[PDB]
């Protein structure tokens, strides 16, 4: 199958290493 | 027994309701852990507590050994991947810092030490901002705005990250597509796409879907899409435990991913939000920073943080800086 996943609403972002490097919310591109 | 990273995340969100948020926990927490190095009494305790230090399981020194390890495990700009973390001390020409503080800063944190003439505010800002800018490859330009005159020392931390995706996005596969800030406020954004195998995850409790998109190197981006009307819910459910749970819950799945190409940033005066995490004293004239200097008085005027991120079809670019300013009066 091929599930669809479209980020078209606010969404969180994590940039993980072994630790959490960056974290934020994209409320509006 | 506290999630500093997510407690801080919520604090920042609550202060800026429906606006973008972005910061570097490692930058701030490392900065805090450095600050605690020359802290005493209850002030030195609010910081450790605010970080979620066990006082038993984890013992202060384990905290430093950890960050030390982190700083040491850093590699040179590999190919298509780079992560660098640095710390710097800017000391006034006419002030002395305790040997212990300076020593720990150089040993555990590999901190640079630059003599600074704080009597010339403009010059001090240029020196420091130029350094931060330099270290973040021009991504963080004006960290300090109006450096106080009583400024006698500034502790700086920066973080720089650049990496290409493990698999890029087809540049020609990007189309202008609608983005719903709210069901009624919609704006067009360049929407990236790529069908492939991704580490998927469906958290029915927090009510959101999580995708893992790896980088050429060690760093994965996690994009959380809360179900319609639940952003607030998942934000509240964010925790160190949740991240762990999410991590092994991850199973690869055939996905046709649509991600918007974006860029955001955040600027925060941390001295204003940290007392929400119980870190208040150190920011007052009631502070105990006797571990940093003997000509005591000094407190933390402000703790400015700045972070930026760029996300396109090639990869991601992110950096941030934390400036801890110590004043006399
Ligand atoms: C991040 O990169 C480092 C250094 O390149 C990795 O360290 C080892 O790298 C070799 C390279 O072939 C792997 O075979 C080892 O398995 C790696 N050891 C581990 C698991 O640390 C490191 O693996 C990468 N990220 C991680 C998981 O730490
Ligand atoms: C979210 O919470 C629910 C409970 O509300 C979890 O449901 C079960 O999860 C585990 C596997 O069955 C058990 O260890 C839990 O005890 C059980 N819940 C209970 C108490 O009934 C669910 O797994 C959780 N999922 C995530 C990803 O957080």
């Amino acid at each position: 199958n091929s599930q669809r996943l479209v980020f078209n609403r606010p969404f969180l972002m994590f940039i993980v290493d072994n630790n959490i490097l960056f974290l934020g919310k994209v409320n509006r591109p | 027994r506290r999630d500093f990273t997510f407690d801080l995340y919520r604090a920042l969100a609550s202060a800026a309701p429906s606006q973008n948020i972005f910061f570097s926990p490692v930058s701030i927490s490392m900065s805090l852990a450095m600050l605690s190095l020359g802290a005493g009494s209850s002030t030195k305790m609010q910081i450790l507590e605010g970080l979620g230090l066990n006082l038993q399981k984890s013992s202060e020194k384990e905290l430093h050994r950890g960050f030390q390890q982190l700083l040491q495990e850093l590699n040179q700009p590999r190919d298509g991947f780079q992560l660098s973390l640095g710390n710097a001390l800017f000391t006034d020409l006419v002030v002395d810092l305790q040997d212990t503080f300076v020593s720990a800063m150089k040993t555990l944190y590999l901190a640079d030490t630059f003599p600074t003439n704080f009597r010339d505010s403009a010059g001090a800002m240029k020196q420091i901002n130029d350094y931060v800018a330099k270290q973040t490859k021009g991504k963080i330009v004006d960290l300090l705005k109006n450096l106080d005159s009583n400024a006698v020392v500034i502790m700086v931390n920066y973080i720089f990250f650049k990496a290409k995706w493990e698999t890029s996005f087809n540049h020609k596969g990007t189309q202008e597509q609608d983005f719903y800030v709210t069901s009624e406020t919609v704006v067009r954004v360049p929407m990236m796409s790529r069908e492939d195998q991704y580490h998927y995850l469906l958290d029915r409790n927090l009510s959101c879907r999580v995708v893992g998109v790896p980088y050429q190197g060690n760093a994965t981006a996690l994009f959380i899409l809360p179900s319609e009307g639940k952003m607030q819910q998942v934000e509240n459910g964010l925790s160190e435990k949740t991240l762990r749970k999410w991590l092994k819950m991850f199973k690869k799945r055939q996905l046709e991913l649509y991600l918007p190409k974006f860029s955001i940033e955040g600027s925060y005066q941390l001295e204003k939000v940290l007392p929400s995490l119980g870190i208040s004293n150190v920011f007052t004239s009631h502070a105990d920073l006797s571990g940093i200097s003997n000509h005591s008085n000094i407190q933390v005027s402000e703790m400015v943080h700045k972070a930026v991120v760029e996300v396109d079809e090639s990869g991601t670019r992110a950096a941030a800086a934390t400036g801890t300013i110590f004043t006399f009066r």
